[PDB]
This record gives structure tokens, sequence and C-alpha cells, in this order.
């Protein structure tokens, strides 16, 4: 995906290999000329997922799913019993600890398992 | 008839503070609430059915009980019902003439034996406030900008003394506060449903000591500079152990004692630049934390000049028996002058060590001295350096244990609530840190058993140059294998419990034998947990 | 049946101890300690109501009491909760500062035994 | 109202609680796999960018459909309370 063009007649370049040179080199069609690559990369693209356009917004792709709530669990605090549980890593500890959240809107009290 | 606060039982759920409080000043006499309260069920806009309003003065609470009882109350179609509340609105005393604005406050101690009073650091325009029913003593300080809030308790306080600083012994302008503990410190930190009269919508945080030379924490005595007040007297006799005599101080120029260390009321070793022993300056300094002999009396040239020069048994005799008096000696040095191996085999027969105790107070340190108490494994093959182990536990003023309240208080900031580290915390946490420095030594940290984790206890010992503190840590065993906070601190404080000696046993004398372990309904049940077996020559030997 | 004696999950770091996560450790053990709390509750409680120790509370007591005397062994606070404290305290015990209410269970009849005794 | 100054005192705490309830919405919306690192107990230094961005709430709401919906619920829960006003401010011979 990475598009030069030669200083001689300002023409794309195609990228070739030849087993004899060894190295990476550019030769346009237009004319008979050949220039030394650089960086050695001939393709080099940030990895996107956005291949719907203008159509994530009509129809919930659900790129962010909502945390799971639970109603077996109690909270301390509040006599609520509904909360949202998640997996996470502390902050220098190993492994996944399960997490809650109290869905109480008055009361905002977070605590590990 | 105890406060002056008084709880309405119902009002109408549409009003605000201001409509109710015009009510009661119509009803009542002119501003006469001092404090009315709505509390709220949401945050700013579901107010409760009842409400607390706080009078001035007594009589305007009894005459709203009278017009209550009487059903002469009837604001918007509604009786209002006063009934007594559990606790005030602000903590403010009822009696005008306890409220004391714009007065000096100075802190020392009696620095000389005859009546000579030292002054460490002078607060101007305090305010100090005397709650009988809560049996303490506010006093509020502004030192730049935020103020602080000091609290003496009843029990604090030993005896009470009048003295004066104009210079007339029949005046008096001045009243000394002997305090045994110290004193709590507090910091303020930064409306439709509540009046209030003033700028009280804050919060009091326990902080550490505010002044820069940490005269509060050096101080054991308060000194309330006040004018004539001739009735002020009967409000002063309210005091515990109140001394009804008539004494003068002389006021000493005691500004060269000022540590802007973290533990303050420890002596300079500078000073001192010889080769006095660690033991009696320890002894000297307990002392000196003791209510028994003042800093400045124990910091005089002639009384380390003849202290130095001495037989150590006899020093020790005599410094055991002026500490041992219940009575407060102001000049030790005429006291002194009108009175003038075994550890190894005490291991051996009944552990018995000299351990050093100490209590590190938010405000001051605690030195108990070198008491007599069992001993542990450490010991046993560390028994050169016994003065180096030192037992140091954390505790309150009144040597009781810190309320939660104390560190680390809870605050809603967000959408969540972050509690909040309070500066006793980080004193905790430099403490730890960088260690005690008594004398010619420096303790660090060690371990902590299993007991003095519940105790806040932990144990200290002095680095040497034969043998430092790593050097026992790695000695004890190699702690890097645990990879849990609290199993490792357990691990190295479990090998601290009293035991008696033994032969020792070699490691090629040792088997591994298989174990037991059973899993029924998905539960792992081990039967092997800590049983082994032992001979009957092993037994006996 | 007895109760479970499944454990916290334990917490493992993954780097070597500098000497200071210990010491926070500690100074954390001061903050969220109900371990005597918690006992005095559950006394209480069941002190209260009829059918003691046999209630979802007094199982919840005792979860949290496990959790709480576990705490010196794991890293994991016992949380307890605002509203199981007890606000009461029967003729049997030193708060007198602390509201006392007449007890009339088997401790509230050893105590009027007692006191009859020593007067 | 009974007066001017009952409808005043009603205007004000209706305007309260729809703060409330916004702010309850906003709160609400955090319930995303996105902030699980901020909703665990930790130490996060990005608690003030949450609340400093009000207007952002509204436009990450209006496009996603689960987060729409996530918030009329919250908002239907919050706006209870507000509708229950009206047995306080409202007299016992009103038609309504
Ligand atoms: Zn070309
Ligand atoms: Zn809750």
């Amino acid at each position: 995906s990475t598009m030069k063009f030669c200083r001689e007649c300002n023409n794309i370049l195609y990228p070739k290999e030849d087993k004899e040179q060894k190295i990476l080199l550019y030769a346009c069609r237009n004319c008979d000329h050949q220039e030394v690559a650089d960086n050695s990369c001939v393709y080099r693209n940030e990895v996107h997922h956005s291949v719907s356009e203008r159509t994530q917004i009509l129809t919930d792709v659900a790129s962010d799913p909502t945390l799971p709530r639970t109603k077996a669990v109690r909270c301390s605090k509040c006599q609520h019993r509904e909360a949202v549980f998640f997996q996470a890593t502390a902050r220098g500890e190993e492994g996944m600890t399960l997490f809650f959240v109290c869905c109480n809107p008055n009361c905002g009290h977070r605590w590990r398992e | 008839t105890n406060r002056s606060t008084v709880k309405i039982s119902n009002v109408p759920q549409t009003i605000v503070a201001d409509e109710l409080l015009r009510f009661l000043e119509l009803h009542l006499g002119e501003d006469t609430v001092f404090a009315l309260e709505i509390p709220t069920t949401r945050d700013n806009w579901k107010p409760r059915d009842f409400a607390r309003v706080q009078f001035t003065t007594l009589e305007v609470k009894s005459r709203a009980q009278l017009l209550s009882s009487q059903s002469k109350l009837l604001f918007k179609t509604h009786n209002l019902r006063l009934s007594e509340a559990y606790d005030d609105i602000i903590p403010r005393p009822v009696d005008p003439r306890k409220r004391l604005d714009d007065i000096v406050l100075t802190v020392g101690f009696p620095e000389s034996d005859e009546k000579r009073f030292c002054a460490l650091e002078k607060w101007d325009g305090v305010r100090c406030w005397i709650l009988t029913e809560k049996r303490r003593v506010e006093f509020w300080v502004w030192e730049s900008g935020d103020c602080y809030k000091i609290e003496v308790r009843f029990e604090d306080i030993i005896e009470t003394l009048s003295c004066c600083v104009n210079g007339d012994a029949s005046e008096i302008d001045a009243f000394l506060l002997k305090l045994k503990y110290g004193p709590k410190v507090f910091k303020r930190v930064t409306d439709r449903y509540r009046f209030c009269k003033e700028d009280f919508d804050f919060m009091w945080i326990r902080t550490t000591d505010f002044s820069g030379s940490k005269s509060i924490g050096t101080s054991t005595c308060f000194c309330l500079e006040v004018h004539n007040g001739s009735t002020m007297l009967d409000i002063f006799s309210g005091l515990p152990y109140y001394r009804e005599d008539t004494l003068s101080l002389t006021y000493v120029d005691g500004k060269t004692f000022a540590s802007a260390a973290q533990i303050v009321p420890l002596l300079n070793a500078a000073i001192l630049g010889l080769e006095f022993p660690y033991e009696i300056l320890f002894q000297l300094n307990a002392l000196v934390h003791a209510q028994k002999i003042s800093l400045f009396a124990a910091s005089d040239m002639e009384l380390i000049k003849i202290l130095r020069g001495m037989s150590l048994e006899t020093a020790l005799v005599i410094l055991k028996k002026l500490h041992q008096q219940s009575s407060i000696c102001y000049d030790p040095v005429f006291f002194v002058k009108t009175q003038m191996a075994s550890a190894y085999k005490r291991l051996t027969e009944q552990n018995i060590m000299s351990c050093q105790r100490a209590y590190v107070t938010p405000s001051k340190i605690y030195l108990l001295g070198p008491e007599l108490e069992t001993a542990n494994y450490v010991v046993k093959n560390f028994a050169e350096h016994v003065s180096d182990f030192m037992r140091v536990t954390f505790v309150e003023e009144d040597w009781s244990k810190l309320p939660a309240n104390a560190l680390s208080v809870n605050s809603k900031e967000g959408y969540f609530v972050k509690p909040s580290r309070t500066n006793i915390y980080n004193r905790v946490l430099s403490i730890l840190g960088e260690g005690i420095t008594v004398g010619p030594k420096r303790f660090e940290f060690l371990a902590f058993s299993a007991s003095q984790l519940r105790g806040n206890s932990v144990w200290m010992f002095a680095s040497n140059e034969k043998v430092k503190a790593e050097d026992i840590r790695e000695w004890m065993g190699c702690f890097r294998k645990i990879r849990s906070i609290s199993k490792c601190a357990a691990r190295m404080g479990q090998l601290f419990s009293a035991s008696r000696q033994t032969l020792i046993v070699r490691a090629q004398d040792v088997e591994q034998i298989p174990d037991i372990e059973v899993t029924t309904d998905g539960a792992d049940y081990c039967f092997s947990d800590g049983i082994g077996k032992i001979s009957l020559a092993f037994a006996k030997q | 049946p007895p109760m479970d004696y499944a454990g916290s999950r334990p917490r493992l770091m993954d780097h070597d101890v500098t000497l200071e996560e210990i010491h926070k450790f500690f100074v954390d053990y001061m903050i969220s300690d109900t371990l005597g709390v918690i006992s005095t509750a559950h006394l209480v409680h069941a002190d209260r109501d009829p059918e003691k120790a046999r209630s979802q509370k007094c199982l919840e007591l005792a979860n949290l009491h496990s959790r709480a005397v576990d705490f010196a062994k794991t890293g994991a606070p016992a949380e307890m909760p605002y509203a199981l404290k007890p606000r009461e305290f029967p003729d049997f015990l030193e708060r007198f500062e602390k509201p006392t209410y007449i007890s009339e269970s088997v401790f509230g009849k050893l105590y009027r035994a007692v006191k009859s005794s020593l007067a | 109202s009974s007066d001017l100054q009952s409808r005043k005192n009603l205007t004000e705490e209706i305007s309260y609680g729809l703060r409330e309830a916004e702010q309850v919405c906003n709160k609400q919306q955090l319930m995303v796999e996105s902030w699980r690192d901020f909703l665990a107990v930790n130490g996060e230094d990005k608690e003030e960018d949450s609340v400093s961005d009000l207007a952002r709430f509204c436009y990450e709401r209006q496009k996603s459909a689960t987060l729409s919906e996530l918030a009329v619920s919250a908002f239907k829960d919050a706006y209870r309370d507000v509708q229950a006003l009206a047995y306080r401010y409202g007299d016992q011979s009103n038609s309504f």
C-alpha cells in the first residue's frame, strides 16, 4: 500500500524482487528506471475493523457489550440485591479477580470478591 | 435540659429552612435561633418530615417547649411538636461567658525549678470553648488561613493553676493547664435547607501537629493568656483538680528548643558532643517523657557533667529511684546530689530479657524503658544486642487503639466513594520508613508477629556494624518465594513466639512421607494439615 | 451441617516485595478491622430475636467473622455493613455510655442471678 | 401550589431532581466493558476526566442504542421520585 513516483517520469512504481540482486527494487513500466528501495517495507497498514461505513449507527453492532448484572449478591452499605460483576486485574496482582459495583443510584459502592 | 437542640416532629414538605426560621423568630424572640437543619433523603431536593433546631439560650428552648405543649405553634396548618434531640448541630456551649474570643494561646513546660515558664510558640486571637457536658475544651487556632481545632479532655489535665502576666499578684491574667496526655489536633477542609447563622459548613479530620517548630508535640503544659477576669475563676473552678492558690510565673526565652524532625520530644545529640553512654541517655529521655523532669531541667550542663563521670550501677539506681516517685521533681541535680554475663544465664534459665518498649502517638512518642519480659527465638542467637531490640506500638494520645476514623476518612468524590488518607497515615508510613532515631542508634523495621498485628505493635532492631536488620532478616530465611503480602509478613513474623531451647537436629535425619487427601462433593478436604510423628527416645531427650 | 471452610482467592503479585507494600498492609490493617465488633453484634442479635443462630442474619455474621479471622492470613477486608450494627446492649456489658436494654434470655437470667447473689 | 413561594420551591426542586437524574444516567452509562479498568478498585488519575466531559455523554448516548436503552431505564427509575413530588405539593381537593 506504499505508493511512490519515480524521479524521471513521475509515474507510479511497482515493487519487485530479483533473485540475483537479493534486494528490493522499484521500477515503473513507463521508463526503464530502477531505484534502490528504502526501509524494505512494501505494505504497512494499521489494523482497523471499520469495514461497515455509515452503517454502525442505524444498526446496533454491539461493539461495546454491557456488563452483566446479578441479584444474588447483597450490598454492604445498602440492602440492595442488584450489582454489576466483572473480571479485571488489580494494580499489581497477577490473574483475574472478580469485582462488584452496586446498582443503587444513591449508593455508589464497589467491592471485590 | 442538658442541651439546647430541639427536634421538631412534623413540618410541611413544601417549606424551606428560611420560612421555618422566620416563623420561629416571629413567634419567639428575634434572632434567638442559632442552627436550623432539615435532613434530606436525596442530595439537595428531598427534605424529610422532621427538622432539628438549636436555640441560643436555654430560656428560649423552655419557652418554645411551653408553646409547643399548649399547641400555640401553627405553621402552615401544621402543629409543630417539639422533642429533645440526641445531639447538637454544632458543639457550642450555651453560656456566653464560657465562649472566649481573641485570647493569646501559648505552650511550654516548667523549664526551671522555680516559678519560671518557657514559651515555645504563641498564638494570638484563638477561640476557646468550654463544654461541660462533653468534658472537653476546644481551642480554635487560625494559622496561615486554615484553622485547626485542639481538644483537651478533662482527664488530660491533671491540675489547674491560675497565674498573672501583667506582674500584679492580686490580678489573675493567666491559667496554667498541666496536661498528662497529648491533645487531639484537627484541621478544617473545604445550603438551601441549612441556615446555621454562620460559616460552619465544613468537616474536621484528625491531623498531626501543624506547628513549624512542632511546639505542641514538645509541650506538656498550656497557658491561657486572658484579661483580669474576676468572675472567670468560677468558670475555671469547674476544671478537675483546681488549685485555689495564687502563683506567678516568669517568661523565659526558650525558643532554642525547637526540633523540625518528626520525633519531637527527644533530646538533641549535638548538644552533648561526647562519648555519653546510650543506656543512661535512654533512661534520661524516658524520664523526660514521663511527667517527672522537664526537658530544660534535664538539658543543663551541670547535670550531664555530674552524670558523665560516675559508677554505672549507682547511676542506674539513682535514675530508677528518681523515676519511681509519683511526685514531680523540679531540681533533679539537688536530688542526685542528696542521694549520694547475667543476660545469657537469665536467657538460658527462664528467657528473661530487658526489652525497650516505645509508644508512637500522633502528637509525641512515649518510651516505657527497659521493662523485663519474656524472650523469643531471635534473641537466643542475637543475645549480644539486647538494647537494639525495641518494641514499637501505634496508639492514640490516651494510649488506646487508633479509631478507624483517624486513618483514611471516607469521602465521596466523583461517581464513587474514594477514601482519603489522613496526615496520621502518612506520619505512620514515614515513621515506618525512616525509623526512630534514639541517641546514637537508628531502629529499622524487622517484622511483626501474628499477635502483634492485632495489637498494632512491631519489632525494631538498631543496625550495627557487625549485624544489621537485613542480616537478621536473611538469617531467618528467604521470603522471596512468597508472592502474597500478608502471607510473607505472617511467615516472617511467625518465628517470634516464646519457646524453650533444646538440642539441635541436623538436616540429614529427615524423611518425606506421603499425606492423605480426599475430594468429596467437589471439595478439597485434607486430613494432614499440621500433624506429625515423634519417637519415644526423641520425646525423652 | 457445618458451614463451608472455603477461603478467599489468594492475591499473588507479579513482582517481589519492595518492603513498602508490607508496611502498607500493616497500616491498612488498622482500618477495616471489624474482628471485635462482629462477635458483639452477633451476640446482641442472638439475644434479641428468638430461634437464635438459625436466621440468615446469624449465618451472615458467622461468614463475616470467618472472613475477618482470615484477614490475618489473606488480605481480604471484612466489610462490616452499617445496618448490622447492634445499637442496643444488654445488662451484662461494660458500655455504660451506650444505651442499655433489659435482656430476658439465659444470659440475662444468669446476670440477674449473680446480681441477686452478690447483693 | 398554595402560593407563589410554594411554586418557586417546586420549580427549584424539579430542577435539582432533573439534574440528579441526569447525573444518575451518566453514571449508569459507564457500565460497559470499556471502563472496567476505571470501575475496579484501584488508583486511576482519570477520575476528573470522567466528570469533565458532560456534553460528550449525550453524544455517546445518541449514537449507541444499548446506551440509549440503559439511559432511558435509569432516567425512568430516577424520575419516579420526581413524579412522587406531586403528592407532597398537591392538595386533596385537586381534581387531577
Ligand atoms: Zn518512470
Ligand atoms: Zn449499595
